[PDB]
Parts: C-alpha cells; structure tokens; sequence
C-alpha cells in the first residue's frame, strides 16, 4: 500500500503533474498531486519543499484543497 | 541506489525539478546525500547533477539543491561545450559559460567559488567573457571574480573577449581597471587577437585605453597581423596610432597588398596593386629620404622574379595579374619572413590554383618552397606531401610527365616528416597520440602514393638512385602502422587506402612495380605485423585473381624471389597456403612454393609440440617459431 509500486505511480502523477503545469492545466495538476498526495499519509518533506518550489498560486490553491 | 541516482541525474540533465522532488525526498538523510553528489557519465562526460543542471541552465532544480539540501557547490566535472573536453570545471563554471545569468546569481549568492579554475587555469569570468554576456559578467566582476587571473595557456580574461569580439565585454573590461598590455604564451597582448578576428570596435576600444603595440613572438605586431589577414579596416585604425613612424607603415601596406592578392577570402588583385602602388608612393614622396626597400634576392620560386624597387616597375605590372600574385608572394614572403607561421598557406594556395588550371608546373615550383618552408619551422606537413601525391597523379592520370627531380625532392622531404612523425609519436604520451598516429599513418600512405608515382614516371639513372636511396633510407628505420604493417606489408594490401580526391587513377594497390622496387631497395620482405601476417599472408589473401593476374603472378614471384618463406605462420598459426582465399593465388604460390626438409622438420615439430625451446640451436628457436 506504501511500496515501490505506488512511488513509480505517484512519481508519475507528479511527472504529468509538472508536465501540464508547465503547459497550464493547473486543476489537472492540483488534482494530480492531490492524487499524488493522497498515497503517501505524512509527507512532511513534501509538504515543506511544495510550499517553498512551487509557484505561489498552484500551491495557494492546493495548500486549501489539502483539507478537502 | 545507482539506478536511482542515473534517473536523478537523468531528470535534472532535463531539469525536473517535481521529478527531484520525490526521487531525492522523503528518504533518510545519509542515503540521499551520496545520491546528490554522485557523478554520473553520459554522453562521455562526468558530472553532478548540479553541474549539468547549470549546463541547461534550470534554476529550480539548482535552488532545490543549493536551499533545502545544502549540497556542497565547488563539485568538479567535465565540460561538453568548447569544442573540447575540459575537466576540474565548477558548477558555476559550467553556468556560466552558457549565459544562464538566474544559475550563475543563485551559486555566487549560496557559496560558490567566482574564482574556481579547472584544468586549463579558465575562470569563470573567463568563460563568461567567452559567452558573451555582459550582464554576467558585470555581477561576477563586482563579486571580485580577480579580472587578471590568465589560464595555462596564459590567455587572460580580455584576450579571449578581444577575440571573440563581443565589445561590450572588452569595454567594461577596460573599465574595471584589467591589464590591456596583457601577454600570452604566444606573446599576444589582446590586441593581436582582435586584430586576427578583424574587429574593429575592439581595436578601437583597446586603442582609446592605451593599449601596449609591442610585437608578439612570432615577430608581428597586431598591425602586422592585421595586414596579413587583409583587415583594411584594423590596419587603417592602428596605423593612426601616432607611434607607428614611417617604416611601419609602408611596411603595413605592403603586406596588406600582399596579403590581398592571394587570400582566399579576399582575392582582389585591383586593390593588391594600388596598395602597393600607395606603398610605393610613400616610399618615393621624398627627395633625399627615399625609403628604399630591402634587395632580396631573386627566388625561383617565383618565377625568379624580384621585389619592385621603384613605381616605374610596378606601374608595368598593374595588368599582369599572374606576376602580381608572384609579387604579393615575394613581399609578404620579405615582410612575414621564412620562418613565420603564416607564410606556407598562401604559397600553397597560389600553387593550388595553379594546379586547377592544368598548369601543375608552377604548381610544383610553389608548393615545393611552401613545404620547404613548412618543414624547416618542425610544423605539420600530413597534408602538403598528401597534396603533392595528388598533384602528382593528376599530372599522370592527363597523359603528362612528371619531372624525376620534383619527387626525388618530394620524396626527402616525406621521409624527414616521417622521421619527425616518429619522433613525436614516440614522444608525447596521451595528449595528441591518436592524431599523432593517424597523422604518422597517413604520411606512410601518403609516402607509399609517391613510391606508385614515381614507378608510373620516366627517371633518369641518377634520379632513380637517388629516389631508391630515399626510399632506402626510409626502409632502414622500418616504418610500422597501427596494426604493424611495414611499407611493403601496404604495398601488397588491396585494403590499403587511397583518397578518392585524383589518386585513384594513378596509385592502385596492391602494385607490382612498388612491391618490386620495396624489394629491390631492401624491404623486410619475412616481416610481419601484429596479426604475425607476412607480405606473402597478405597478397595470398587477395580477392581479384583474374582481374589484375599480372599484379597477383609479379607480387608472388617478387615476393618469393626475394627470399621470404612460403610457409610461415601468423599469431593464428596459418601458412599461406591455406590463408590463400583463391584458387588461382593458391596454384600459383604452390607452383612458387619450393619444398625444404627443414621446413618439414620444422612443421613436425610444431604438430607435434615437441619441447624445442632450450634444445635446438638458437637460430633453429626462430626458424620452428613461424613454422
């Protein structure tokens, strides 16, 4: 539930993530990272380098979706 | 761990900083800290993930790696760009010289060295200033990058610019207080590379800075330089230099005109003339102080004709545009000197055209004295005597004669450059050996073309002693290839190359007459390579039996009336009898093959692995070696 498999997966959902982020889809992105977040339950290092690396809106956006 | 750190590596060549931001993440502290350092090859080149995300200029990775990992940022690596390899480089090395300005501010602003060198003694402002930028270059001097600092070949930081061209670099250079009278291995002092590179903003730039116009080591200043290179322009900026007298500059327009008569890129005879014509005049302006110029003595080379003493003579010349490229020889031939560096290239391009238009007479006259002048300054002459064989095969293949003189002279001087070709091979240890190598290859092929050419011409006794002592002198050294071949071992290889530029109508190999003349002269005819095939392994081994029947039948017979063994053994343990891949090459060498019961003892012994070694005479340990 926590192994290399679903790492590859969310790495991927990453990868896309940054991939139309770049390209624009922001709600692809958020939702992908979302998606991204939601395998791994306490993802502290992410949670401080997401707030820091990424652009101020999509993490704006996300850092409220993270309750939801 | 390694597989890992390669993904690492190869999303930050790419500079995906989401990708790193999990690969390099929610991991321990010490398993991820070789993982940041870890060099890793690609694409023949070693660096840190940092380094080749400065070379491709992302600055989020690079921020992720300086801020929330620490990673040390004087890591060192191997450089793509250049058109070379350099290693010992930096980070910040590597982010500079390709412009990325956000990269180069994050590493000076987190702990890197502006100062780091590599290899090479090259700065980062160095590489920088070799970019181009400005902007980088402004924020790196006013971090104290230490603008005087020079590299191994003692190019400081404005040479490079000054050369590059990139004047808003040389003019903030110049306005941080760097040395203008700088100096280098060559004695260039940063405007001698301006004037070479033809920039006249730079040279304006220098001049109005109280640049030093001294004379280089090779014995021309950068009006000198610029002269030679048919600048117009830089020569007419520096000869307003107010220091530059008289005789300098009569001597500038001189070789400017000279310079523009047979300059590839700037062939305009009209103006080789009427340069020479305004350098005359400035001569013959004063009564009393008439600069008259230096007697020279009458070259053959050039149609024995001698410099213009006077514009009564010149004035006769301004139509004849074949004696005005004789006269821009001679004079930048008097002004350059013999043994500068620049003098061979146009002698041999004047030759060249002649060579274009069937008139390979004058051809030779000029690229003879261009390799003699060539050869007596221990430069690289591959190409000239490669030149020479073309010439002289084209000159065969038109039903024309070549004089036996022109390659017994040829000739000399391609053993003296296989000599020296030895010499450095022997001599340097890895900076240049596969060139050196492929260099001392090609002169063997090159040698061996001339061999061909000289059995298809008409010699005299005298001449064809002297080639035959040439090419004897060059068999007593035993000249070898990378795979061991000696020059009879080429001579009767059809896998020889011949360059596809007027060589192959002339020169084919395998060739009889050169086989014969090898063994006449003395070849090593029992010699043999690496692969242990001997002259006999190779002509055997031939793959056109009917085709060239007299070539193959006169090879054989030479080759065994020279006295080689017909069954010697290569490192396979083959006799030539079976490496013979023909029918016909097999019949006949058994027709030559004469049987011995020496040799027969000695194949016995062989097949039989009797313990020989310590038993048999000493001569019988070789002869029992290649049965």
């Amino acid at each position: 539930k926590d192994a290399e498999a679903v790492q590859k997966f969310f790495l991927e959902e990453i990868q896309l993530g940054e991939e139309l982020l770049a390209q624009g889809e922001y709600e692809k992105g958020v939702d992908h990272l979302t998606n991204a977040i939601a395998v791994c339950g306490q993802p502290q290092q992410l949670l401080q380098v997401l707030q820091q690396t990424l652009p101020p809106p999509v993490f704006q956006m996300l850092l409220t979706k993270l309750p939801t | 761990m390694e597989g890992l750190a390669g993904y690492v590596y190869k999303a930050a060549s790419e500079g995906k900083v989401l990708t790193l931001a999990a690969l390099l993440l929610n991991r321990s502290e010490s398993d991820i800290r070789y993982l940041l350092g870890y060099v890793s090859q690609q694409g023949g080149q070693r660096s840190t993930p940092l380094i080749i995300a400065a070379r491709n200029g992302h600055a989020k990775v690079v921020r992720l790696l300086l801020e929330h990992y620490r990673v040390q940022t004087q890591q060192t690596g191997t450089v793509r760009f250049d058109g070379y390899v350099i290693d010992g480089a930096t980070a910040l090395w590597c982010a500079a010289g390709a412009g990325h300005f956000e990269v180069v501010k994050l590493l000076v602003s987190h702990g890197a060295n502006v100062n780091h060198t590599t290899v090479t003694n090259s700065t980062p402002l160095r590489a920088a200033c070799f970019d181009g930028r400005l902007d980088i270059v402004k924020y790196l001097v006013e971090n104290n990058a230490n603008i005087s600092i020079a590299n191994k070949y003692d190019n400081t930081c404005l040479m490079i610019a000054a050369y590059k061209g990139h004047t808003d670099v040389v003019r903030y250079l110049l306005e941080q207080r760097a040395d203008p009278n700088a100096k280098a291995h060559c004695g260039a002092t940063a405007l001698h590379f301006a004037a070479e590179a033809g920039h006249i903003d730079i040279v304006k730039e220098l001049i109005k800075w109280r640049a030093a116009i001294v004379v280089n080591g090779h014995g021309m200043t950068p009006l000198k330089v610029a002269a030679e290179s048919c600048k117009a322009d830089v020569v007419e900026l520096l000869l307003s230099h107010a220091d530059c007298d008289r005789r300098s500059r009569i001597e500038a327009l001189e070789l400017l005109g000279a310079s523009f008569a047979n300059d590839r890129e700037n062939y305009d005879i009209i103006k080789t003339y009427h340069y020479l014509y305004l350098a005359m005049l400035e001569r013959f302006q004063d009564g009393d102080n008439i600069l008259e110029k230096e007697v020279l003595p009458p070259i053959h080379a050039y149609g024995n004709r001698t410099e213009c003493r006077n514009p009564q003579e010149l004035e006769s010349i301004r139509q004849d545009r074949d004696a005005l490229h004789m006269e821009g020889l001679i004079v930048r031939e008097r002004i350059l000197g013999a043994d500068n560096i620049d003098v061979s290239h146009p002698i041999i391009y004047r030759g060249a055209v002649y060579a274009d238009n069937m008139e390979f007479e004058q051809c030779i006259k000029l690229w003879l004295h261009a390799l003699h002048l060539r050869q007596k300054g221990n430069r690289n002459t591959h190409k000239d005597l490669l030149r020479f064989a073309q010439v002289f095969s084209q000159m065969i293949h038109l039903n024309e004669t070549v004089k036996a003189p022109d390659i017994e002279c040829v000739l000399r001087c391609s053993v003296l450059e296989i000599e020296q070709s030895m010499n450095r091979v022997k001599n340097i240890s890895d900076a240049d050996v596969h060139n050196a190598m492929d260099n001392y290859e090609c002169n063997l092929y090159t040698f061996l073309y001339l061999v061909c050419i000289s059995t298809k011409t008409q010699c005299s006794e005298e001449d064809q002693c002297k080639i035959n002592k040439q090419i004897y002198n060059l068999i007593h050294l035993d000249p070898r290839t990378r795979e061991g071949f000696t020059l009879l071992h080429l001579a009767v290889n059809s896998n020889t190359p011949v360059d596809d530029f007027h060589t192959n109508d002339v020169c084919s190999f395998p060739n009889a007459l050169v086989t014969k003349l090898l063994l006449d002269c003395g070849a090593e005819v029992n010699a043999v390579d690496n692969e242990g095939n001997s002259a006999l392994h190779i002509i055997v081994q031939y793959n056109r039996p009917i085709s060239d029947f007299l070539t193959l039948h006169s090879i054989i017979i030479s080759l065994v009336e020279a006295g080689a063994h017909t069954d010697m053994t290569n490192k396979q343990n083959k006799t030539p009898l079976d490496k013979s891949t023909t029918g016909v090459s097999e019949i006949l060498l058994k027709t030559q093959m004469k049987m011995s019961l020496k040799c027969l003892a000695a194949r016995a012994v062989r097949a039989n692995d009797i313990n020989y070694q310590d038993q048999i005479p000493r001569t019988l340990e070789e002869f029992v070696g290649f049965h």
